[PDB]
Protein backbone atom coordinates (compact mmCIF):
# COMPACT_ATOMS: atom_id res chain seq x y z
CA UNK A 1 0.00 0.00 0.00
CA UNK A 2 1.71 3.28 -1.24
CA UNK A 3 1.29 6.48 0.94
CA UNK A 4 2.13 10.18 0.07
CA UNK A 5 4.11 13.03 3.18
CA UNK A 6 4.30 16.06 2.80
CA UNK A 7 8.43 17.12 1.95
CA UNK A 8 8.15 21.00 0.90
CA UNK A 9 6.89 24.03 -0.72
CA UNK A 10 7.76 24.21 -4.09
CA UNK A 11 9.81 28.06 -4.50
CA UNK A 12 13.24 28.75 -6.15
CA UNK A 13 16.28 29.45 -3.94
CA UNK A 14 18.74 32.08 -4.20
CA UNK A 15 21.83 30.39 -3.69
CA UNK A 16 21.10 27.62 -4.03
CA UNK A 17 24.15 25.08 -5.14
CA UNK A 18 25.07 25.39 -8.51
CA UNK A 19 26.74 21.67 -10.33
CA UNK A 20 26.05 19.60 -12.96
CA UNK A 21 26.87 19.43 -16.96
CA UNK A 22 25.12 20.35 -19.96
CA UNK A 23 25.48 17.83 -22.28
CA UNK A 24 23.29 17.52 -26.12
CA UNK A 25 22.90 13.59 -26.55
CA UNK A 26 20.92 12.18 -29.68
CA UNK A 27 18.35 9.93 -27.79
CA UNK A 28 15.44 7.46 -28.63
CA UNK A 29 12.17 6.51 -26.74
CA UNK A 30 10.81 3.13 -27.36
CA UNK A 31 7.49 2.02 -26.27
CA UNK A 32 8.04 1.10 -22.57
CA UNK A 33 9.13 5.02 -21.85
CA UNK A 34 12.56 3.73 -21.33
CA UNK A 35 14.89 6.24 -23.16
CA UNK A 36 18.19 5.14 -24.73
CA UNK A 37 21.51 6.80 -26.49
CA UNK A 38 21.27 6.59 -30.16
CA UNK A 39 25.33 6.34 -31.41
CA UNK B 1 -5.74 13.47 3.46
CA UNK B 2 -3.41 16.51 3.27
CA UNK B 3 -3.80 18.58 -0.47
CA UNK B 4 -1.86 21.69 0.38
CA UNK B 5 0.30 22.53 -2.47
CA UNK B 6 3.98 21.03 -2.66
CA UNK B 7 6.14 18.04 -2.92
CA UNK B 8 5.46 15.09 -1.30
CA UNK B 9 7.49 11.62 -0.70
CA UNK B 10 5.79 8.39 -2.07
CA UNK B 11 6.13 5.82 0.34
CA UNK B 12 5.65 1.87 1.00
CA UNK B 13 5.53 -0.55 3.73
CA UNK B 14 5.36 -3.43 1.23
CA UNK B 15 9.39 -4.37 1.76
CA UNK B 16 11.85 -4.16 4.66
CA UNK B 17 10.22 -1.00 7.09
CA UNK B 18 9.38 2.31 5.29
CA UNK B 19 10.68 2.52 1.72
CA UNK B 20 10.21 5.82 -0.57
CA UNK B 21 9.82 4.82 -3.91
CA UNK B 22 9.64 8.00 -5.33
CA UNK B 23 8.35 12.07 -5.26
CA UNK B 24 5.43 13.85 -6.52
CA UNK B 25 3.88 17.36 -6.99
CA UNK B 26 0.47 18.32 -5.71
CA UNK B 27 -1.15 21.37 -7.69
CA UNK B 28 -4.52 22.58 -8.22
CA UNK B 29 -5.74 19.51 -6.07
CA UNK B 30 -4.10 17.16 -8.58
CA UNK B 31 -1.13 14.58 -7.84
CA UNK B 32 1.34 14.21 -9.97
CA UNK B 33 4.15 11.61 -10.52
CA UNK B 34 6.13 9.33 -12.87
CA UNK B 35 3.92 6.00 -14.08
CA UNK B 36 7.16 4.12 -13.00
CA UNK B 37 6.58 4.90 -9.40
CA UNK B 38 3.32 3.48 -8.49
CA UNK B 39 2.58 1.40 -11.54
CA UNK B 40 -0.57 3.23 -11.57
CA UNK B 41 -1.77 1.51 -8.52
CA UNK B 42 -3.88 4.08 -5.87
CA UNK B 43 -2.32 6.08 -2.83
CA UNK B 44 -3.56 7.03 0.64
CA UNK B 45 -3.27 10.48 1.96
CA UNK B 46 -3.78 9.64 5.96
CA UNK B 47 -7.39 8.07 5.64
CA UNK B 48 -8.53 9.34 2.18
CA UNK B 49 -7.74 7.51 -1.16
CA UNK B 50 -6.33 8.95 -4.42
CA UNK B 51 -7.12 6.88 -7.48
CA UNK B 52 -5.58 7.59 -10.96
CA UNK B 53 -7.68 9.74 -13.28
CA UNK B 54 -4.62 9.93 -16.45
CA UNK B 55 -1.91 7.84 -16.90
CA UNK B 56 0.66 7.19 -19.91
CA UNK B 57 3.69 4.64 -19.99
CA UNK B 58 5.42 6.41 -22.61
CA UNK B 59 5.28 9.70 -21.74
CA UNK B 60 6.31 7.89 -17.97
CA UNK B 61 3.65 10.73 -15.78
CA UNK B 62 0.56 10.04 -14.24
CA UNK B 63 -2.39 12.07 -12.11
CA UNK B 64 -4.28 11.57 -9.33
CA UNK B 65 -7.65 13.14 -8.62
CA UNK B 66 -7.91 14.91 -12.04
CA UNK B 67 -6.32 15.96 -15.01
CA UNK B 68 -2.42 17.19 -15.26
CA UNK B 69 -2.19 20.58 -14.83
CA UNK B 70 1.42 21.61 -15.11
CA UNK B 71 1.95 23.40 -17.84
CA UNK B 72 4.95 25.46 -17.73
CA UNK B 73 8.24 24.88 -19.98
CA UNK B 74 11.91 25.21 -20.02
CA UNK B 75 12.59 28.50 -22.22
CA UNK B 76 15.78 26.62 -23.53
CA UNK B 77 18.41 29.22 -22.62
CA UNK B 78 18.47 29.59 -18.75
CA UNK B 79 19.25 27.49 -15.44
CA UNK B 80 16.44 26.06 -13.18
CA UNK B 81 16.42 24.52 -10.29
CA UNK B 82 15.75 20.34 -9.28
CA UNK B 83 13.76 20.26 -6.01
CA UNK B 84 15.59 16.63 -4.94
CA UNK B 85 13.49 14.95 -2.47
CA UNK B 86 16.32 11.88 -1.79
CA UNK B 87 15.22 9.07 0.62
CA UNK B 88 15.78 10.07 4.42
CA UNK B 89 16.74 13.03 3.53
CA UNK B 90 15.67 16.79 3.51
CA UNK B 91 14.28 18.26 0.44
CA UNK B 92 17.28 20.24 -1.32
CA UNK B 93 17.14 22.69 -4.41
CA UNK B 94 20.24 22.51 -6.77
CA UNK B 95 20.20 24.72 -10.04
CA UNK B 96 21.79 23.28 -13.04
CA UNK B 97 21.76 24.54 -16.61
CA UNK B 98 19.96 21.83 -18.68
CA UNK B 99 21.91 20.00 -21.78
CA UNK B 100 19.30 18.58 -24.42
CA UNK B 101 18.08 14.79 -25.43
CA UNK B 102 17.67 15.19 -29.13
CA UNK B 103 15.38 12.72 -30.60
CA UNK B 104 13.08 12.16 -33.86
CA UNK B 105 10.33 13.71 -32.51
CA UNK B 106 11.98 17.30 -31.10
CA UNK B 107 14.25 18.40 -28.56
CA UNK B 108 13.91 17.99 -24.60
CA UNK B 109 15.33 19.56 -21.69
CA UNK B 110 17.66 17.48 -19.40
CA UNK B 111 19.14 17.85 -16.32
CA UNK B 112 22.58 15.61 -15.45
CA UNK B 113 22.18 15.25 -11.64
CA UNK B 114 22.41 11.89 -9.96
CA UNK B 115 20.02 10.83 -6.69
CA UNK B 116 18.63 7.26 -5.66
CA UNK B 117 16.11 5.80 -7.81
CA UNK B 118 12.98 6.64 -5.10
CA UNK B 119 14.00 10.68 -5.76
CA UNK B 120 11.98 9.93 -8.95
CA UNK B 121 9.58 12.34 -9.60
CA UNK B 122 11.12 15.27 -7.57
CA UNK B 123 10.16 18.80 -9.80
CA UNK B 124 12.09 21.03 -11.93
CA UNK B 125 11.53 24.29 -12.00
CA UNK B 126 12.10 28.00 -13.17
CA UNK B 127 12.90 31.19 -11.45
CA UNK B 128 9.28 32.15 -11.04
CA UNK B 129 8.79 28.82 -9.14
CA UNK B 130 6.83 26.72 -12.18
CA UNK B 131 7.17 23.48 -12.14
CA UNK B 132 8.34 22.79 -15.76
CA UNK B 133 9.03 18.84 -15.28
CA UNK B 134 9.55 16.11 -13.16
CA UNK B 135 12.79 14.09 -13.03
CA UNK B 136 13.64 10.53 -13.20
CA UNK B 137 13.11 9.21 -16.80
CA UNK B 138 16.75 9.46 -18.24
CA UNK B 139 19.77 7.50 -19.38
CA UNK B 140 23.44 6.65 -18.44
CA UNK B 141 25.96 7.83 -20.44
CA UNK B 142 29.60 7.09 -21.99
CA UNK B 143 31.62 8.40 -18.69
CA UNK B 144 28.80 5.67 -16.44
CA UNK B 145 26.76 9.54 -15.77
CA UNK B 146 22.71 9.52 -15.17
CA UNK B 147 20.87 12.26 -17.28
CA UNK B 148 17.66 12.47 -16.39
CA UNK B 149 14.96 14.33 -19.18
CA UNK B 150 13.07 17.52 -17.93
CA UNK B 151 9.45 15.35 -18.85
CA UNK B 152 6.44 17.61 -19.02
CA UNK B 153 2.80 16.32 -19.48
CA UNK B 154 0.02 18.25 -20.98
CA UNK B 155 -2.50 20.42 -19.74
CA UNK B 156 -6.07 19.54 -21.38
C1 LIG C 1 13.42 3.97 -13.75
C2 LIG C 1 12.33 3.26 -14.51
C3 LIG C 1 11.65 2.07 -14.16
N1 LIG C 1 10.74 1.75 -15.06
N2 LIG C 1 10.82 2.73 -16.00
C4 LIG C 1 11.77 3.64 -15.69
C5 LIG C 1 12.02 4.80 -16.61
N3 LIG C 1 11.38 4.64 -17.92
C6 LIG C 1 9.99 4.15 -17.80
C7 LIG C 1 9.95 2.77 -17.18
C1 LIG D 1 16.55 9.08 -10.72
C2 LIG D 1 16.79 7.69 -11.21
C3 LIG D 1 15.86 6.75 -11.69
N1 LIG D 1 16.45 5.60 -12.00
N2 LIG D 1 17.77 5.81 -11.73
C4 LIG D 1 18.00 7.06 -11.27
C5 LIG D 1 19.40 7.50 -10.97
N3 LIG D 1 20.34 6.38 -10.86
C6 LIG D 1 20.16 5.41 -11.97
C7 LIG D 1 18.79 4.78 -11.94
Amino acid sequence: DMYIERAGDITWEKDAEVTGNSPRLDVALDESGDFSLVE
Amino acid sequence: GETTDGVYRVMTRRLLGSTQVGVGVMQEGVFHTMWHVTKGAALRSGEGRLDPYWGDVKQDLVSYCGPWKLDAAWDGLSEVQLLAVPPGERAKNIQTLPGIFKTKDGDIGAVALDYPAGTSGSPILDKCGRVIGLYGNGVVIKNGSYVSAITQGKRE
